[PDB]
């Protein structure tokens, strides 16, 4: 019974660690996503002021 | 006075260049009517090219454009018919009715572009609008004279929601309405007109209450870009001279800004403001600012915002997010569950949703229902991953009541009988609040959740409960 | 500077100050890259067909005061500077009629199949305006494409513009061809109301690909009612740009004659690219992603032609099936967003489901059909409502299927039903299924009869079920095909048949 | 009277020539200029006007003055054609790159000809037993069709081309033509030496391959038009000789790159991401001139260099739609250890049919794709959620997919010095049987490293036995 309790407590801890990893990965990749989508705006700016 | 005329020198797709004589050069945003064999074509100036030449955008199909043809100026922007006679008739951006039912003998004729109301005329709206839909009457009440936004993607039911709004408002309010079809599909347009005819709002042999300013996407980009301001002109003419509350319905503001960027692409219009259109701020503010609750009347602008795969990074949806005051997002996921209205109870906020404006009881009921549904989707994940039995009894009661309320959100539309077959239910805001309070109070917890589904009032709830009890056994 | 220089450029480079009567004639000042600039042609119309001295046809898109911009209908080798040009006096047209069926034609209507000449009941303008707002009817006649998923959750009706948007090598043209093959069930009959004539556009498509497509159509005897309008990438960009409009006129001939036609706009991105090339060569102001200005207007003018005519106009229908190729699944680009905003429906073929073997991999989560159940068989609508509900539930619970943890019994049942239905909607290439066949499997899946059957054996279950229904319960299939509605007795008989079959596996 | 012109403008690889007569040379005409170091050929691109046209330089504009005499041939650029070109290096202008004397070709066909019509399209679904596991399994190659080798920089595109040449051209039997479009001259020299050693090229006798080199050192016009020259060689071999042509076009993306090159200085408005506006059309005629006709067949084997490994780039994206068989060499697998790097998902071919490769082959290919897709979907799950925190069935599928990915690696004879393992070949039936046995779980206990750098299942079991013996 205590082994089950410790196993599920460690499961909660490991899934909390995985949740933190997902959170910081999502934060950095959302910064990257914003950077890339803004780079699309820079690219459309440059090709409009060059072509037109 | 001699008519002001010139000769066409260039036609680049939808862009036509016309040369005028000395002192014959007109102003921008004017009308350059050219007698075409395929009806009548008129061009609107965008910029002066010098050498007595004007760069214009075709307001109608550019078939048959020849350099040197005699194009006569109308002395200003192409005046569209404005008045009570315009009700029940589809009017395009060029003022030539596409219903072959005779010319609109309007009281007056106003240009599309006009000076927006002054800063003093601007005011806030704090009056409840009865729309006949329970969920949006309670959780996100409409504002009489405000700017409403009907967010939603594809297959979510925006245009049908707009036409249901027009039908319910016309039934429950005698004020005239206008529906501008910016970027409106022709098949969707025929559906809209058939629904208007069958709902009684448009009466061919009598008096109507809605005028269509259909855009007809297959016309050149200028028509799509200017049908919105044409419908806005209709709305302000109805507001000022008649002195009555009117209902402006934008078909798709996203299509309007797309057409603005498009017509920018045809012309020079080096995009600087947002990236795809440098003028976008100018004409966007000129349009939105013109819907204002002036001292003559109030214009409620219900615009539909289409977000493609939640493209919130683009400035275009954010610009519309800045204009409006109360949102009615129509997320598809809710419609996939069975509640075809698809309006999200927690994401459709209202500026005037406060005890001081909508009422203490109304605000309390709306807030409690929103909290119950928020707990519903908060515990839905654990219910799915674990089950229902382990959930606490208080949370069990809350989730059951939230399921009942969510079924209650779906309401029959008088405009949806051609697809559902269920007669529409025109509910009242007070009736909606009373029914929601009674359901949330637990007096009808024993009633199955299917009873609240696809019904109107609580009497309809118990009627469907009896019907489903009979069907089951 | 007492005398500043302010001049920039002028299209006039040879001072003549005499010579006249160049209203109908002209001389090519500059020509290259498939386009030409000609001084003269004062009384020429916008994109009016113009004949060169070398025999190569042209189109007058740019009409600047200095010269008229002409795009060539082929290579620029035969045309040189200063060559005499003459007006044809008419716009570009395309032969149309019932004789186009059974033949493969060029974008200009020339028969490239090589099996003789072309016989057409008449000639129609390539650039024909879309039908008016009043002469239209609500889309209510369904188009039976044959694949279970598209027929059920994203149905297509006659006169409905449904976009098949997908990544490369996802099967968009496969879905189109499967629809064409399914149309042979009624195209071989006698009632023209149920007959769905088919036309195909091949713009930016390989000539070898077109040959393979027409060979496949001939193998299934579906080429007889199919018209192949091929504008290969080898041909000039104006030809590729004009092919969809000529095929739209071809379909409009059937639409105005009271017949039902189905047009598939394959590779609309290729047409957009060709128009971009034409505009950039013509020095027209470029727009978003360097695309031309009037590209959304082009797509709207092309697509709004296809619709369902009213009864007073012959009750004809032209069904549009546009196909575009996304770049890495990015639906946020100019052409994808435009085409999605134009067409009523957007069928989503994403490569991720294809890699999962859904095949044709219709992303029901993103696929949209605005017409919906209105233009659908009543029995098909009945099964498809429950099917869509169950797929929505599976999609909102599909994450736990990947997790595979200790889930709730109801959630496990919903996940099992959803995965069984996804395996059920899987079909094979060039294997259409009629509604009489499709409806029983959808009903069995939504009723929970597929829960016992293993996921890997869903295809065997399907094949054996069609065999059993075509052998024993043939009257049920005939009733479903004829009546089109599942009555209470019909539903009970079908459920009994499904129970017996699942008992016998 | 020969047509004579005078050079007016020289802008890098773009030369402007004016003709003092009404007889203006047509587009794509060959304009030869007598330089002190030899002869410079110019190909007309556009008619700018005022009796002046714009040309593309076939050779570097070294010492080009304004007003230099220009002579018009009268037709497009003509290169020697026939059996004489076999075993000889062919330049873009047709002059023999090799120093083995001139070419005594009977005819000199122009490099600009109309593509075969739709009627003369003899499509076929014939298989091609290349000998590589992954391509023979997932994207079977079509005999007489068009062949793609998409990949980034340093992914084995040239190595794959050389391996395919070694595997097929030796046993091809019919004629072939290798076309180097904008590739390193050192690689071309290595390929020439290798095919000389293997007997494909016989200087003193009969050679089965004709070499056309437009190497990446050459000016942009030469890079653009060497593909056309090699295509003309292949077309003549297919039509006149009536033989199955094994066209090996190397770095076909360089054709579009040179088109964009000349387009910037030609006055054309740049297309998306800066490419030439006419990319689609010109590559359309170039690629559609390769097709299987009734006279014969040209089995074009093209390698596409995708810029920045971005498959959404317009040139590779449109080449995807303008090609039958696709073999994507993703860098993410190239650096993963499986340097064959053939991504098992986007590498698709039209031969994937139950009636073409057989029902068993189709089922095997579908199942291996399913396993690898499960692996890709659960990549993040293994990454940060945890491999052990997974269901038994999902874990088994992931292990099977990893074993399959390791098995996809195959040593190449041309890459023997690279991988360090002899380049054994595997037959299609052997690959199908081995993968079917693997999918059944008969080799689950065998470690994943046994499938590394092996051929058939016999190689797998031999490697497993040797690793068990050495590890104990
Ligand atoms: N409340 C509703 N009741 C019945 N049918 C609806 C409802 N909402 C949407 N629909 C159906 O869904 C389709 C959506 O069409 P439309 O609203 O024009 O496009 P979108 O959903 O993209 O705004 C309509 O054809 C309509 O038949
Ligand atoms: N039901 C199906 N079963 C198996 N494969 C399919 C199915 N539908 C489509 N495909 C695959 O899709 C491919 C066709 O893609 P296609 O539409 O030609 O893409 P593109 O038009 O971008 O070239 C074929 O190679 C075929 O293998
Ligand atoms: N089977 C293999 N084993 C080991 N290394 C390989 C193998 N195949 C290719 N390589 C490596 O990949 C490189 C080939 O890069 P490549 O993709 O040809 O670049 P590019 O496409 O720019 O020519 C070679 O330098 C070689 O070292
Ligand atoms: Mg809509
Ligand atoms: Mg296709
Ligand atoms: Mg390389």
């Amino acid at each position: 019974a205590q082994g089950y309790a410790a196993e599920i407590s460690a499961r909660r801890n490991a899934m909390d660690n995985a949740s933190k990893n997902a959170g910081d990965m999502i934060n950095r990749y959302s910064i990257l996503y914003n950077r890339t989508r803004q780079a699309v705006i820079t690219n459309e700016l440059v090709d409009i002021i060059t072509g037109a | 006075s001699t008519p002001i005329t010139g000769k066409v020198t260039a036609v680049i797709g939808a862009i036509v260049d016309v040369h005028f004589e000395q002192s014959e050069l007109p102003a921008i945003l004017n009308a350059l009517e050219i007698k075409t064999p395929q009806g009548k074509l008129v061009l609107e100036v965008a910029q002066h090219l010098g050498e007595n030449t004007v760069r214009t955008i075709a307001m109608d199909g550019t078939e048959g454009l020849v350099r040197g043809e005699k194009v006569l100026d109308t002395g200003g922007p192409i005046s569209v018919p404005v008045g009570r006679e315009t009700l029940g008739r589809i009017i395009n951006v060029i003022g030539e009715p596409i219903d072959e039912r005779g010319p609109i003998k309007s009281k007056l004729r106003k240009p599309i572009h006009a000076d927006p109301p002054s800063f003093a005329e601007q005011s806030t709206s704090a009056e409840i609008l009865e729309t006949g839909i329970k969920v949006v009457d309670l959780l996100a009440p409409y504002a009489r004279g405000g700017k409403i936004g009907l967010f939603g993607g594809a297959g979510v039911g925006k245009t049908v929601f707009i036409q249901e709004l027009i039908n319910n408002i016309a039934k429950a309010h005698g004020g005239f309405s206008v529906f501008t079809g910016v970027g409106e599909r022709t098949r969707e347009g025929n559906d809209l007109y058939r629904e208007m005819k069958e709902t009684g709002v448009i009466n061919l042999e009598g008096e109507s209450k809605v005028a269509l300013v259909f855009g007809q996407m297959n016309e050149p980009p200028g028509a799509r870009a200017r049908v919105a301001l044409t419908g806005l002109t209709i709305a302000e003419y109805f507001r000022d001279e008649e002195g009555q509350d009117v209902l402006l319905f934008i078909d798709n503001i996203f299509r309007f800004t797309q057409a603005g960027s498009e017509v920018s692409a045809l012309l020079g219009r080096i995009p600087s403001a947002v990236g795809y259109q440098p003028t976008l701020a100018t004409d966007m503010g000129l349009l939105q600012e013109r819907i204002t609750t002036t001292k003559k009347g109030s214009v409620t602008s219900v615009q539909a915002v289409y977000v493609p795969a939640d493209d919130l990074t683009d400035p275009a949806p954010a610009t519309t997010f800045a204009h409006l005051d109360a949102t009615t997002v129509l997320s598809r996921g809710i419609s996939e569950l069975g509640i075809y209205p698809a309006v999200d109870p927690l994401d459709s906020k209202s500026r005037l949703l406060d005890a001081a404006v909508v009422g203490q009881e109304h605000y309390d009921v709306a807030s409690k229902v929103q909290e119950t549904l928020q707990t519903y989707k908060s515990l839905q994940d654990i219910i799915a991953i674990l089950g229902m039995d382990e959930l606490s009894e208080q949370d069990k009661l809350t989730v059951e009541r939230a399921r009942k309320i969510q079924r209650f959100l779906s309401q029959p539309f008088a405009v949806a009988e051609v697809f559902t077959g269920i007669p529409g239910k025109l509910v009242r805001l007070k009736d909606t609040v009373a029914s929601f309070k009674a359901v949330l109070e637990g007096k009808y917890d024993n009633i199955p959740e299917h009873a609240f589904y696809m019904v109107g009032g609580i009497e309809d709830v118990v009627a469907k409960a009896e019907k489903l009890a009979a069907e089951a056994n | 500077q007492p005398t500043e220089v302010s001049s920039i450029l002028e299209e006039r480079i040879k001072g003549v100050s005499d010579e006249a009567n160049l209203n109908e004639t002209g001389r090519v000042l500059a020509v290259g890259d498939g386009i030409a600039r000609v001084f003269g042609l004062n009384n020429i119309q916008a994109e009016e067909l113009v004949e060169f001295s070398s025999g190569v046809k042209g189109m007058a898109l740019n009409l600047e005061p200095g010269q008229v911009g002409i795009v060539l209908f082929g290579s620029d080798r035969l045309v040189k500077e200063g060559e005499l040009v003459k007006r044809t006096g008419n716009i570009v047209d395309v032969p149309v009629g019932p004789g186009l069926l059974g033949r493969v034609v060029d974008a200009l209507g020339n028969p490239i199949d090589g099996k003789g000449p072309i016989d057409a009941a008449g000639r129609s303008r390539a650039q024909v305006k879309a039908p008016g707002i009043l002469p239209r009817r609500s889309v209510h006649e369904p188009v039976q494409t044959g694949l279970k998923a598209v027929d059920a959750l994203v149905p297509i009706g006659r006169g409905q513009r449904e976009l098949i948007i997908g990544d490369r090598q996802t099967g968009k043209t496969a879905v189109a061809l499967d629809t064409i093959l399914n149309q042979k069930r009624w195209n071989n009959g006698s009632d023209e109301s149920k007959k769905l004539y088919c036309v195909y556009v091949a713009v930016g498509q390989k000539r070898s690909t077109v040959a393979q497509l027409v060979q496949t159509l001939e193998q299934h005897d579906a080429m007889k009612y199919s018209i192949i309008v091929a504008a290969t990438a080898s041909e000039a960009a104006p030809l590729q740009y004009l092919a969809p409009f000529t095929a739209a006129s071809i379909g409009e001939w059937f639409r105005d004659n009271g017949k039902h036609a189905l047009i598939v706009y394959d590779d609309l991105s290729k047409q957009a690219v060709a128009y971009r090339q034409l505009s950039l060569l013509l020095r027209r102001p470029p727009g978003r992603e360097a695309y031309p200005g009037d590209v959304f207007y082009l797509h709207s003018r092309l697509l709004e032609r296809a619709a369902k005519l009213s009864e007073k106009e012959g009750s004809g229908s032209l069904t549009a099936l546009p196909v575009i190729e996304t770049q890495g699944g990015d639906v946020s680009a100019y052409i994808p967003t435009n085409v999605i905003s134009i067409t009523d429906g957007q069928i989503f073929l994403e490569a991720e489901l294809f890699y999962k073997g859904i095949r044709p991999a219709i992303n029901v989560g993103l696929s949209v059909s605005r017409v919906g159940s209105a233009a659908q068989v009543k029995a098909l609508k009945q099964v498809a409502g429950s099917l869509k509900l169950f797929l929505a539930q599976y999609r909102e619970v599909a994450a736990f299927a990947q997790f595979g943890s200790d889930l709730d019994a109801s959630t496990k049942q919903t996940l099992v039903r959803g995965e069984r239905l996804t395996q059920l909607l899987k079909q094979n290439q060039y294997s259409p299924l009629a509604t009489e066949e499709q409806v029983p499997l959808i009903y069995a899946g939504v009723n929970g009869h597929l829960d016992g059957i293993e996921l890997s054996r869903i295809g065997e279950f399907e094949s054996s079920f069609l065999s059993y229904l075509k052998s024993n319960h043939n009257e049920l299939l005939t009733e479903i095909r004829e009546k089109g509605e599942l009555s209470k007795e019909l539903l009970a008989s079908l459920k009994s048949a499904t129970e017996s079959f699942v008992a016998t596996f």
